[PDB]
């Protein structure tokens, strides 16, 4: 009954029929060469191991901070336990032994904690870095200090882009585990290394380094999907007796009409500039969605179409006279004595936009839940909407601009942000104007959409420093995204959906807090809106990855602070901040940002509006500056990184479960310790606070004990004993709350 | 009734995990794996009963509502005093150890409970004796 | 590269001190009234969070002009072995600052009985040890060395003895906690004399003057009433050493004794007691004493005693405003206020010396290591004359130093390739020498290019260094000295 006609899978690459990776500059054709990720990372790890060896043989071991040596030793143990070769693992452990001796000798307490970590997880360095030691790049510090042989341009570029932390040289399972665990409750990780002049944010570098690791997705649509199954033309087997006695209004280019059954019949005329194809695609898409309402579990009250045909322009012009904005609608319609009309029936609330200020906050929460649920279900199906709100790289606003460009560091100024979501395609009852949808494959191929809007991503990245004078090519880690651009545009689509949700809620707040005076009431409205936005991000994660909603919300609130998002939405989305002078503005920014540098601008404020370029509509951010809403951007990156990191972690978990099962069935006859290491890794690669994965790993550990009886379980009794205790507790609470 | 909602969330999480293709339907090739991951480890014949009688459509895959129906059917057999006894005798050491330990583990392992809930449980109660008083 | 305002641990240390002791009410029944600023309530109005934060900032400032003076090449004090305050390693400063957060965490009330004083400091030491042992994993390996050092700082906090002049960790805590209590001590010149003499012995006249002036700025930024300096006040002087006064010997001089190998000795201390013509010493009488007015530069100088501006009524409005109770109940806000006050006190002396488009303009370039050393030498030699003067105006010396040593003027009379993003200089050339440009008021033709900008410095606009900084190492493995300049509308 319930299932999605699209399925995810792996591919060789997306680099089929893209623009050739050549940049044209005043008669020079510069070829753009990628820097492979998974190979430069491995070369850096090898240089790290060699430099650790040179450290140990240099006896300068006493000239390193004790926590830094602890990090070195823990990383060496974890990396060793990630390797499979006997020679490499033995080499890594023979490297880590002298550091272990040094720790247990000089700093007994540090070692007392380190052994606690080692017996608690198989990759200890990921439990040792859920704090502000992750900003300390021990790897690169050592490589710079002791490996004196200069790095090649590939390693140099990798270091330069990823100098932020040291979790950027981890192998895929260790890094994915660390990224997923950084959101766990007991983690104090905040991707912000605030030193005395910088405040380096790298919440986007985590996502970039995660994407550069994944293998290119492709979504395969079923044969009977809406964009694969094809149906014939639509017959005008029903003509609406269109009568001016029942018109209610003109919504943009749509005539409304009453119904004695309390429903509303709308007629959308052919908008000027586009053909009948758009109206028929809207008709067919609406009919398809209404046909598969039960399967999709879509919530929107969807517009049941009745027909699509043509009527004479005279009739439309003659019925429209009794309106308010007749002239504007007359200018919106096309110039032709006959025009194309699409007729649908929708509930009355289908036309009051989501951000209409005449609905109480509870109804706003319900409608936002409906719209986010429906957006992301239809994204799972493979139907993306690229024009929910005309937020106008070719003019489009990229919600994840850092991933999709070379040397773009913060989000962009949402010019006329309240204008953008004025006629948004999100309505109080659900979604609307389903016509301009786009099958998901249009991100994983070189469609006209992808070629037009994201040309920079597909053509590779250029900058005058990327140019190697010797080889005459631009060697860039960004160009590698050519193979992977489908994942980047997928995440950008999710971030766009949530950005439009945020701007709609913000427009609602701006429109409601004009008519309210008691400041506690205004801040209560804005706090409820911040709650709704965070809950919508949690709903996106729950729908896209299966993580329960509460756990996803907790994993978000660990990352994007809700109170600062409150304060920034309440501050930069109302004209009230335009009244204040310079110093009062300064002190209010000290409160909204609260631990991170303020939004600094030089442009002049127009009274009663705020920041602007025209002088009569409000911007979200000064001209040619970034968006002042940090915690919104942190929320977007937290959401997309949670989704992609959960997917990659689950890929790794299955890649390890296959290796475990090939042992328990004898297909790889090895020692007992090999199987025990396999099960330990399979335990460490489970989602944070995801119990059933740990229960499965415990079952596999019991089976491995049964197959290898005489094996020592001394090093694996602790964590699995804890897992058994937790499972017993789980069933105890189940029985206890049953009654 | 149906079942506790917190089991519905866990079922949905596990089902969406073991769906390698992200389509909302699982093939029986790893239905056993998800079932053992939910405290249900049946032999290939016991589950083969359902591989026979599971798929109403017949396509060879299980949709999520059918999966919930499967779990509701299979939750009326294993849930008994056996699991409760196994949970009781997994801490330490003569059938009556302590209640402070139980109150401690109820607040940090698994979905944590409140101090008031632990106090109510302690006043309700001797592991064997307290287990059979509910 | 380390400071108070961006630490995330000292910040959390002060956060813990506010959450457990500084934000908890007085319980001693001696001046225990929680003041009410606006709608908000402050428990420790005298010795609350603002006091701790000002003390930490004083520690940083004292050590900062200590190393400043060391760069100037004058003579500092000695801690029983060749070394001075300027020789404080940054992690030692971090240790001192974590110690200072709890130095007042045990004050049940303002009462200063010696036994009660000792009890309060014992409670403060116990609270400090309880905190460190609670976050022991993150502090003993890296911040401190061993539990013995934590015990040493606990000893310094509790301070069973009174040998504050023993180790730098002693001075930068006791002097810092002592000089903060100038805002409340009613006879101003006596206390300021005592503190100025007690701290100049460590550093020097100019740096102590700078410390006190920036202390006034800290007071302003934290909404604390600033005491006026009255060099000719007729109030009777009291010696801050203990609590006594100076009675005159009825003719023109106080009670003066005589040591061996000396004809005359300084003033003799007596308790406030019966006079008669045995009058006391007035403050004006105390200041113009030739034996003391040759070392205290403030003799004969006066200060505003308030913001040079808005009147007494508006000033009183500001003092009782909400932000006064916000600095008392928010570590983040008070730290931000102090940081901006420090930046202004760091760049305002430059404007003081020289009478008078985005703000920050990073401009990176690659330079040889020997040239970077020879440039940092001659840029620190220009930073180490910009002490924020309070009594003695030394504008000509720093102006001549800036004018004659125009070796850091190799960025004007030409175009530029600037931007306004740190990473965009790290991410393109990853230069080993960044030139951050601070210019809040015009003075730069910061025309956009298109993102990034491109500046042009006129002849009548100079650049003056502010704080040379070393920021890690480049991609190719060499240090990245990120300088910082300020733009001066210099008609000269
Ligand atoms: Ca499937
Ligand atoms: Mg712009």
């Amino acid at each position: 009954k319930q299932y999605y006609f699209a399925r995810r899978g792996e591919t060789s690459t997306h680099d089929t029929s893209l623009p050739p990776p050549v940049k044209v500059l005043s008669g020079r054709s510069i070829p753009l060469k990628e820097i492979p990720f998974e190979t430069t990372r491995n070369e850096l790890v090898q240089i790290y191991l060699t430099s650790v060896d040179q450290l140990i043989k240099s006896n300068k071991l006493n000239s390193i901070p004790s926590q830094q040596i602890a990090s070195h030793y823990l990383f060496l143990r974890s990396l060793a336990n990630s390797e499979t070769d006997g020679i490499k693992k033995n080499q890594i452990l023979s490297l880590a032994k002298p550091l272990g001796i040094y720790l247990a000798s000089k700093e007994p307490h540090v070692w007392k904690t380190i052994n606690e970590l080692i017996e608690k997880s198989e990759y200890p360095i990921i439990h040792y870095l859920k704090n502000n030691r992750a900003h300390s790049n021990f790897m690169l510090a050592l490589i710079h200090e002791y490996h004196k042989e200069p790095l090649t341009k590939n390693q140099s570029a990798f270091v330069q882009k990823f100098r932020d932390s040291s979790v950027f040289l981890f192998p895929n399972p260790i890094y994915t585990a660390w990224l997923a665990h950084s959101y766990d409750e007991d983690s104090s990780f905040n991707p912000m290394f605030r030193e005395r002049l910088s405040t380096n944010f790298y919440h986007s570098t985590l996502t970039d380094n995660l994407l550069l690791r994944t293998e290119p997705k492709e979504v395969t649509l079923s044969s009977e999907h809406h964009y694969k199954k094809e149906k014939g033309p639509i017959d005008s087997s029903f003509r609406y007796q269109m009568s001016s006695d029942r018109l209610l209004r003109i919504q943009g280019r749509t005539l409304l009409f009453s119904t004695p059954q309390n429903d509303v019949v709308a007629v959308k005329v052919q908008k000027r500039g586009e053909p009948k194809s758009t109206l028929e695609e809207e008709f067919q898409m609406a009919d398809y969605l209404l046909k598969h309402q039960s399967r999709l579990d879509v919530y929107s009250k969807l517009p049941q179409p009745l027909g699509q045909y043509s009527v004479k322009k005279s009739e439309i012009l003659e019925i429209s006279r009794g309106s308010l904005d007749f002239e504007r609608f007359k200018t919106l319609i096309g110039d032709s004595k006959d025009l194309e009309v699409y007729v649908y029936k929708a509930p009355l609330t289908y036309f009051t936009y989501l951000h209409d200020k005449n609905q109480d906050l509870e109804d706003l929460t319900a409608s936002v839940k409906t719209n986010v649920h429906d957006l992301f279900v239809l994204l799972r199906e493979g139907i993306m909407f690229p024009q929910l709100a005309d937020i106008f790289d070719k003019g489009r606003y990229q919600a994840l601009v850092q991933l999709l460009n070379v040397l773009q560091f913060q989000l962009g100024r949402i010019d006329k942000w309240q204008k953008a979501v004025e006629y948004v395609n999100l309505r109080s009852s659900g979604l609307a104007d389903l016509g301009d949808s786009l099958p998901i494959t249009s991100l994983f191929t070189s469609s006209d959409f992808t070629k037009h809007y994201f040309s920079a991503l597909l053509t590779g990245g250029y900058h005058p420093t990327f140019f190697d004078k010797s080889s005459g090519t631009a060697n860039s880690l960004f160009t590698g995204k050519r193979r992977l651009f489908g994942n980047y545009l997928y995440l950008n689509t999710i971030a766009e959906y949530l950005l439009v949700i945020q701007l709609t809620l913000g427009s609602y707040g701006d429109k409601v807090t004009r008519d309210m005076m008691d400041k506690p009431k205004k801040e209560a409205v804005w706090r409820e809106l911040a709650n709704v936005m965070f809950t919508s991000c949690a709903e996106a994660i729950h729908i896209m990855t299966g993580i329960p909603q509460s756990r996803a919300l907790t994993l978000l609130k660990q990352r994007a602070n809700i109170e600062k998002h409150f304060r920034q939405t309440q501050f930069w989305m109302t004209p009230d901040y335009s009244k204040l002078d310079e110093d009062t503005l300064q002190m209010e920014q000290y409160s909204i940002y609260s631990g991170e540098p303020e939004y600094e601008f030089t442009d002049k404020l127009v009274s009663g509006v705020g920041l602007s370029v025209d002088g009569t509509h409000q911007d979200l951010g000064g001209y040619n500056r970034e968006s002042p809403l940090r915690e919104l951007e942190k929320l977007l990156y937290a959401t997309v990184t949670l989704i992609e990191g959960t997917m990659q972690l689950d890929k790794e978990f299955f890649k390890q479960l296959q290796q475990v099962e090939k042992i328990l069935s004898g297909e790889i006859k090895t020692d007992a310790n090999s199987c025990f290491e396999a099960v330990a890794q399979l335990l460490d690669l489970a989602r944070p606070r995801c119990h059933f994965q740990k229960r499965l790993v415990l079952s596999y550990y019991e089976e491995a004990k049964l197959k290898y009886p005489s094996a020592p379980t001394d090093a694996y009794d602790s964590r699995f004993q804890v897992v058994a205790k937790t499972n017993a507790a789980i069933t105890i609470q189940r029985f206890w709350r049953e009654t | 009734d149906q079942l506790t909602e917190e089991q519905i969330a866990e079922f949905k999480e596990a089902f969406s995990l073991f769906d390698k293709d992200g389509d909302g339907t699982i093939t029986t090739k790893e239905l056993g794996t998800v079932m053992r991951s939910l405290g249900q480890n049946p032999t290939e014949a016991e589950l083969q009963d359902m591989i026979n009688e599971v798929d109403a459509d017949g396509n060879g895959t299980i949709d999520f509502p059918e999966f919930l129906t499967m779990m509701a059917r299979k939750m009326k057999d294993t849930d008994s005093e056996e699991e409760i006894r196994e949970a009781f005798r997994v801490f330490d050491g003569n059938g009556y150890i302590s209640a402070a330990e139980l109150r401690h583990v109820m607040t940090n392992l698994g979905e944590k409970l409140t101090d008031e809930e632990v106090d109510e449980m302690i006043r309700e109660a001797n592991y064997e004796e307290f287990v059979q008083m509910m | 590269g380390f400071s108070l305002y961006t630490d995330d641990t000292v910040k959390a240390a002060a956060q813990y001190a506010y959450d457990n002791y500084l934000g908890k009410p007085y319980t001693g029944s001696v001046e225990s009234a929680p003041a009410n600023f606006g709608g908000r309530m402050v428990y420790r109005q005298h010795h609350g969070l603002s006091h701790t934060l000002r003390t930490m900032a004083y520690a940083e400032l004292i050590v900062e002009e200590a190393r400043k003076a060391k760069l100037r090449g004058e003579t500092l004090g000695k801690f029983k072995d060749g070394r001075t305050i300027a020789d404080v390693t940054p992690q030692e400063l971090k240790k001192i600052m974590i110690a200072q957060a709890f130095f007042v965490a045990g004050r049940d009330d303002e009462a200063s009985d010696a036994k009660n004083y000792q009890k309060y400091h014992e409670q403060s030491r116990d609270a400090f040890l309880k905190y460190v042992k609670d976050n022991e994993s993150t502090l003993i390996p890296d911040v401190f060395k061993d539990q013995e050092d934590v015990n040493f700082y606990a000893r310094v906090i509790e301070d069973k003895s009174h040998d504050w002049e023993s180790t730098p960790a002693h001075v930068l805590i006791n002097q810092g906690h002592m000089v903060d209590l100038v805002r409340v001590k009613q006879p101003p010149e006596s206390f300021l004399q005592r503190y100025f003499s007690s701290m100049q012995r460590w550093i020097g006249s100019q740096a102590t003057e700078a410390v006190f002036g920036i202390q006034r700025q800290f007071f302003h930024a934290t909404y604390e009433v600033v005491a006026g300096f009255d060099s000719d006040n007729k109030e009777p002087h009291l010696v801050v050493s203990g609590l006594g006064r100076y009675v005159i010997g009825e003719d023109g001089q106080p009670i003066r004794e005589a040591p061996k190998k000396g004809q005359k000795e300084g003033d003799l201390k007596v308790f406030p007691q019966t006079y008669k013509n045995e009058r006391l010493m007035r403050v004006d009488e105390f200041l113009k004493l030739p034996e003391i007015q040759n070392t205290f530069p403030g003799s004969g100088k006066h200060l505003q005693g308030g913001m040079p501006g808005m009147n007494e009524m508006d000033y009183w409005n500001r003092l009782n405003s909400l932000n006064r109770a916000r600095c008392e109940n928010d570590v983040d806000f008070c730290l931000k206020q102090l940081q901006t006050a420090h930046d202004k006190a760091k760049i305002e002396p430059i404007k003081q010396a020289f009478q008078s488009p985005p703000t920050r303009l990073f401009r990176g370039l690659n330079l040889s290591e020997e040239f970077t050393k020879g440039l940092i030498d001659q840029a620190n030699a220009m930073i180490a004359n910009t002490t924020e003067r309070l009594f003695t105006d030394h504008s000509p010396e720093a102006f001549k130093q800036i004018k004659l040593n125009d070796l850091s003027k190799m960025s004007g009379r030409t175009n530029a390739s600037t931007t306004t993003e740190i990473k965009l200089v790290k991410e393109t050339w990853d230069s080993n020498v960044i030139f951050e440009m601070l210019d809040p008021d015009g003075l730069l033709h910061s025309k956009q290019v298109g993102s990034e900008f491109s500046v042009y410095l006129p002849e009548d606009v100079a650049l003056v260094p502010v704080k040379v900084t070393l920021d890690g190492k480049t991609q190719k493995g060499e240090n990245r000295y990120v300088f910082t300049f300020v733009a001066v509308k210099s008609p000269d």
